[PDB]
């Protein structure tokens, strides 16, 4: 049982009686308490002014525990003879020896206490604990070197061959690993002990007593070893369990309900860690952009504005007809990160050395289009600016910007959004201190560059380029373009469906070994909607197709699911655009995972077996060359 | 009762021994035991016919 | 194995006779990891 | 023993075939039944109109299952005070009390349930399984928001510290509780329970008993305690133990075996999800990529086709010399995004914007390079096409195309293949409802954009640019130029052997804490292949080299490939070409691993515990400032 | 019990004596003698599991003529009374009554009859699976049904034509009945029909109840939360003492620059002869197998700097640069790399005696095709390589200095004045680390770093001319698991106070409360919990903020380290539990999906119909 | 572990007397996790 010890303090008992019990201590059983444990060990000390007296708590321990620390205990027993030799804990310890059993009410809490009574409970104070503990360890810190030593001379040469069996002369081998030893190795300074201890681990290694010419098997780990070996016409039993394993917690990590519910989910709940994305606004159109805004090009009659920054100092700006900027608002907190590397921006009388770029925010009711004359800009700021630099390049008689990195974290929170009339708009442009005469510079704005976005709060989500609070996961399915894609933001619903549906992906693969056009576990309930809904009532021509022909169907569409996944997003998308095929897929996953029954495909199978009779005649060849060279006397 | 529901066919009985090609099953069993089982059912020794070699 | 030193009162590691016949089944394992979880050990 | 129980269909006790055993029901057993149950939980109604009277099954519990659900409970009772103050659940399941110990046969079929007859094995039907799920569940359902609140008392300040103890004064610390917790938290509502929740869970907290004095540690959960504790010279044993446990996971995940075989390996078999790939074909060397044609180059006379598309309009386009085009055979399964974005296209004579640039696809049984006169071209169909965009250009007096994202998929299965001889080509150039004039166009095609492939299959795998339906993975070692691996195909064999091999060096990083030029169980396997190897008689000079320049250069080899993953497959790389050495490597990391018994590396030991010595005095620290700036009266 | 048995040699006895142990062979149990071994419980258990799992298949194997009688592992145990342990000490201290015992040849032969039978069912066990994922046979949550002639109808319909079922459709009904407790058979001979599962316990632990998601999912959540912080170890990430580079380095990644277009001051492993030498000069290179190449250098060459630079590999590529001159022609022409080292600092050289030891290492032919641009010409892909490994150099002297530099070369002298570029940098360089336990900081090796320290340090520029050995880029991929836990573990939206980021909370508040240098201020508790929650938020959607200089709050190191130790004593006190929002979005995707599952099954039922009642 | 008045109490919250000393032996522990897998269970 688990839980602390109780005993009864009132006459009374009863499932729910109020007071009557008490925590057990160490006062009541004097075989607990420090003064009166045996110190086979060596740890509490031996002068009655140095055993203090100090009445301590009970607690109990498990089955659970008792086996694993036991356990632990073996793990020290392999390399009795070193410890022997450094002369570190003669006699080894043994759990059982530091338990009082008694028998008591057993719980975590009183009212569980009092409908629970065991006997022959075992009972630990925390000190023996801490104590046994201490020694293990100690027991550990002093064998890092032998072991790490003991390892290398285990791992020097072939000891280990996946199937059958090999041999070697064991003079050969002792001269190799003569040759071959490290000079500081513990294996040089004492091999008898050496000699054991893999004796110990190993089977294959074998010693005879010269007293009496025996020589026979003492392994301690057979029956581990058995289950790790591979029996014929089958891989090893744990491989294949351990693979089916971490298939199912693959498709656990990635919530099937989640990403094939057909009702709204709140953002946070769908929410992903995401990553950085990479723009040119230039190249970008404004149709397909659902977060730019462009001044129309028929106005061909620029202004020059003046903005002051945090500090007081003015800056002079030039717009146009063309000058794009990007709508703030409608969207979670940002990042971005502007990069002018391998641009010139030269002109007839523009020099694009020591010239200022940098961003600023406009905050004005006006919309952007209807922007003419400069006191429509309401109110505007220079968040951050880089001064410019030019050098040679490739081309002759050209120049390039070299590479810069501008900053600017839009977070919401630092406005006030109360009054809805308003606008934020983020703009890229060259600053001067003096008047930049329109005719001197042409140029719209700098936003021909490299843009970073990442996104900085990954608990909101936007389509298509606007926050919205819930998402329907079984509604995106079948309704992007590529064109919409690539101009989505870094944490659109999109790229997280993406990443959620990757982990079903590998999944599937782990488990599945079939060719081009063959059914599968896993391929069947893309045929059975298939085949269902054909038969369905519509509008067009209905066409009938065998049962072989939607077999193929499935199979292909499952594998072009596998290969690129965001095909499940992609409208007029071949198989994967319905919506009942994503869900059918997703649903008959698990079920295809949990009845498994430790199996693998018949052509791993095959191929394992032949792998391993590959590398079996490997590790026989390289033994008989080194037998060939060092050779026994 | 797991059966099939059906008559015998009567046969009459063969003067000599038959022939008899066995198949095998996946079960497995050590040597020394199948040795040990020849030797309680053997009916050795025995003194044969010979016959002629050429 | 031990080496440049041969001791033969009780297992001579130069002598004849020992046996080097790794195997599949045979194998060679230690105690790599346990179970040590919060949860289970209380 | 798990399965279902099994009676006698009613012999004298002599049961001599399985068809004398019937299954066990509870009309066999009454006390299983649903009026027998003992209903302390108020669960079962007490009416008798409303309990059905029905014959259930009995099922076998394990004792996993009864050890897990007896601990299930006692995470229930680790909060027992706040449940009373709900009135919720007043007496504990005690999952004990619900089966029933029978002397029975124990199996799953009655063949394997004859032989085998055992004495008093607990029985439960389902029903009062499901009841005393759900009524944990009920029970931890009720408990969402206390849990929540405790966690957030708990970690608003450090309760716990790596190593050592630290302390400060109790009043100090409720007084930065009270100022700094939330008003909606429940810990304000009801503190007491509270108090001895975190007393219970946390032993550090010790409340002093008015009534008696005695102050003690009271916490139920010091063995776990113990396990995760660091002695003071090497690190915990559960970290440890995990450590071990995940760098073995990796090993198993990335198949040792499949990456080392010496025999042909399946493709599926070999294959994994894949990535794609991006490329500028007119940039890349036909020599080089083998998956690429064009057209003899000074060739002075071009010619001009139409072609129309699945909608029957016709399109004119023109064929020069210079004109490149793709084998569409022996590639498997591909999608195909071409995206012409920041370039020009422009001349005096032609200006892209309102132009159309398509995809075409030719099938003719003449090879490209022998085409002219447009009565080679064969049949042929435009595929998709798009209308491209113009806008200003960084470079003065020059202009830029807009994005597009031009896709077009290939699936071998629909074209017929029905003649060897024929060949498939795909294409992309300008297309136009009027004929372009040969003087105007003279740009051979528009290749020159980016071209991203992808994938449409998971078990397909080429070789530098054809697919093989088997492959030998120690036969890709060293045997790939540079050159020849930035124009493979995105489903290449070399990129599957990378990710596999990545696994493997991630788990010996994981595992491994070596310095330069030091010898690590990892890195010897490489030394004795070659010691071996240099022995040996091949053909030219023999240099013969001591341990600790052999011992050096097997390190140098080891750090090389964990740093980059891809020198395997590199040729003329310098010793992890030969396939020996990667043979070894990969055979030997298993039994590295395999033998290790609780043990860690020195450096990582030393530099955790002066870690965990640094934040206990920052800790300690941070708490000195709490006590002094929160006075105790 | 674990390990070997062993026998007292002797009547002397004790817990530390020389001899009195020799092993247990089989002569010991009332020819052939072997070995035996300690069976334990783990084991025992586990492999019975593994038979019944062979024995859900019965009528399948009893058709088919084999398995006639089951393996039954705890017939091969021997008990017996002994001395058990694995060395002879442990052995000595304990005692204990019927241990069971095996040898080896027994277990071998017992695991190859598992594994034989296992071979033979495969086929089976795939059809099986396919008949059952062919219709929906499980929902997440309530019941749906569906007449079963229909069903048997579909599968007859839809079932593949090789499929084992055709063959053997009651075995297989039985089959699919003891998986699944769903699927009932009515028994003729008496009419009565009941549940026939066998397995009815992990039912249980995988079925949501009315209101609460199932505990499976939970354990199975809060334990890879928990694996995914052990592996980010986070006591390494918190210290505030130097730890050695081996132990801090993860494998690195490839980086790629563009040499000419940086900047000099902020990349420091660059070095560029000045401007104002105004003349240019040649000279004559010998490569490895005697060849003799030309070469020029000028004002404004770069060279990268080899000197405290790991072991690291570059490839260089020069796709679609022109290098199209008045007097040049890129077509057919050479391009390679050359290594320095001499005693003389680069920006002094002005004449051919400063040049040093020199060697083209690599080299390559250009080839110029047409571009999109009217009357010009780029150059195809070329990919350069160099593996700077230093140890092959000589490193004993320490005046020796070490260039890299790649520039065009020739058999013949090039003149001056028709090539006027300086070298060939103004191109796409991929570099990649060739050492995992060496690491630089801002340009320089370092032998131990300060976790502590890189915090709130890099300005972007100086973020982007890392090289990809940075004990940065090792930092942002260690907290990005730790962020990856916290995703996991947390559902909070905007300005919801989490207990992951109530540790940044209480630091903010004591640190309020301090006197330091500056104009004091004061904020209530609530301001606190939004800025921590904002503060919190950024770092999830952006592990690479703690690095970066003049961050908000995550610049600090307090609030890092409070942080860091926050996620372990949070995701240790948890009982098996779940986000409120969580629960109720389950229960309502759930809810939903089984909606459909239901109405699928009414479509399968309308068509492929069902006889009409008889009478 | 909140303010909270009141005239007698068994354990006094805000009272002097009680003990704050966090170490790495005690340590905090709830209940996280359980071997529940479907294989094991049965």
């Amino acid at each position: 049982p688990g839980g602390v010890p109780w005993i009864a303090v009132g006459d009374e008992t009863s499932v729910t009686s109020p007071g009557a019990l008490r925590r057990m201590t160490s006062k009541d059983i004097p075989e607990t308490a420090i003064i009166n444990t045996d110190n086979s060990s060596g740890a509490v000390p031996s002068e009655s002014a140095l055993v203090p007296y100090i009445d301590e708590p009970l607690v109990v321990v498990t089955e659970h525990a008792i086996t694993n620390f036991t356990k632990a205990e073996m793990a020290l027993e392999f390399n009795r003879e070193f410890l022997d030799k450094m002369r570190v804990l003669s006699v080894s310890p043994k759990y059982s020896d530091l338990l009082t059993y008694v028998d008591c009410y057993v719980g975590v809490s009183a009212r569980q206490a009092l409908n629970n009574f065991q006997k022959q409970v075992p009972v630990i104070t925390p000190t023996r604990q801490t104590m046994y503990v201490d020694s293990i360890q100690a027991a550990l810190k002093a064998l890092e070197k032998w072991e790490i030593d003991l390892r290398v001379a285990q791992t020097l040469l072939p000891t280990n061959v996946p199937i059958g069996e090999v041999s070697c002369p064991m003079q050969s081998v002792v001269k190799l690993l003569d040759d071959q030893l490290p000079d500081d190795s513990l294996i040089r300074r004492y091999p008898k002990e050496a000699a054991v201890a893999l004796a110990k681990r190993n089977g294959g290694i074998q010693w005879m007593d010269v007293s009496e010419g025996t020589v026979m098997n003492e392994a301690v780990n057979a029956v581990a070893a058995s289950a790790l070996a591979p029996s014929a016409s089958a891989p090893p039993l744990e491989e294949k369990s351990k693979l089916t394993e971490q298939a199912m917690d693959l498709v656990t990590a990635a919530e099937p309900e989640i990403i094939a519910s057909l009702a709204p989910v709140p953002a946070p709940v769908f929410a992903i860690p995401p990553k950085p994305a990479d723009y040119n606004v230039r190249t970008l159109r404004i149709d397909e952009a659902t977060w730019l805004r462009m001044i129309p090009k028929s106005m061909n009659t620029p202004f020059q504005i003046q903005v002051t920054d945090n500090t007081g100092t003015n800056w002079h700006l030039n717009l146009r007809g063309g000058t794009r900027v990007v709508n703030l608002d409608q969207i979670a907190p940002m990042r971005f990160v502007l990069d002018l590397g391998g641009k010139s921006y030269k002109e007839t009388s523009w020099d694009p050395n020591g010239k200022k770029v940098g961003f600023i925010v406009f905050q004005s009711k006006i919309p952007f289009e209807l922007w003419t004359a400069a006191s429509q800009i309401g109110q505007a700021t220079v968040v951050n600016y880089v001064q410019l630099y030019a050098e040679d390049s490739s081309f002759t008689a050209q120049s390039i910007i070299a590479t810069t990195s501008l900053a600017y974290n839009y977070e919401p929170e630092q406005l006030n959004k109360t009054d809805p009339e308003m606008n934020y708009y983020l703009l890229a442009t060259f600053i001067d201190s003096a008047a930049i005469t329109p005719t001197n510079m042409t140029q719209p704005d700098v936003w021909d560059a490299l843009l970073t976005m990442s996104p900085l709060s990954a608990g909101e989500v936007t389509v298509k380029g606007a926050v919205v609070s819930e998402v329907v996961p079984a509604d995106l399915i079948g309704s992007y373009t590529p064109e919409s894609l690539n101009a989505s933001l870094p944490n659109d619903a999109a790229r997280c469906m993406i990443d959620r549906a990757s982990k079903i992906a590998e999944a599937i693969k782990i488990d599945d070994d079939a060719g081009p056009d063959e059914y599968s576990p896993n391929s069947v309930p893309i045929q059975g909607q298939l085949a269902i809904s054909q038969l369905e009532t519509g509008y067009g021509v209905r066409i009938f197709n065998p049962k072989g022909i939607l077999s193929k169907i499935a199979s292909r569409a499952m594998q072009a699911f596998i290969g690129d996944p965001s095909t499940i997003i992609t409208q007029a998308a071949p198989v994967l655009s319905d919506k009942n095929n994503w869900i059918a897929l997703a649903q008959g996953v698990k079920t295809s995972l949990r009845t498994k029954s430790l199996s693998a495909g018949v052509k791993t199978a095959v191929s394992k077996l032949s792998s391993s009779e590959s590398i079996q005649n490997w590790t026989q060849g390289f033994l008989d060359k080194v037998s060939a060279h060092f050779p026994a006397p | 009762l797991g059966m099939r529901i059906s008559a015998l066919q009567s046969l009459s009985d063969t003067p000599s021994p038959v022939q008899w090609l066995p198949q095998y099953t996946i079960d497995q069993a050590a040597m020394d035991e199948g040795d040990l089982m020849v030797s309680r059912l053997t009916q050795l020794p025995l003194r044969p016919d010979y016959g002629n070699i050429w | 194995m031990g080496n440049a030193s041969s001791i033969v009162q009780t297992i001579n590691v130069t002598g004849d006779g020992n046996v080097f016949k790794p195997s599949a089944e045979t194998s060679s394992t230690a105690v790599p990891s346990l179970s040590l979880s919060p949860g289970m050990l209380n």
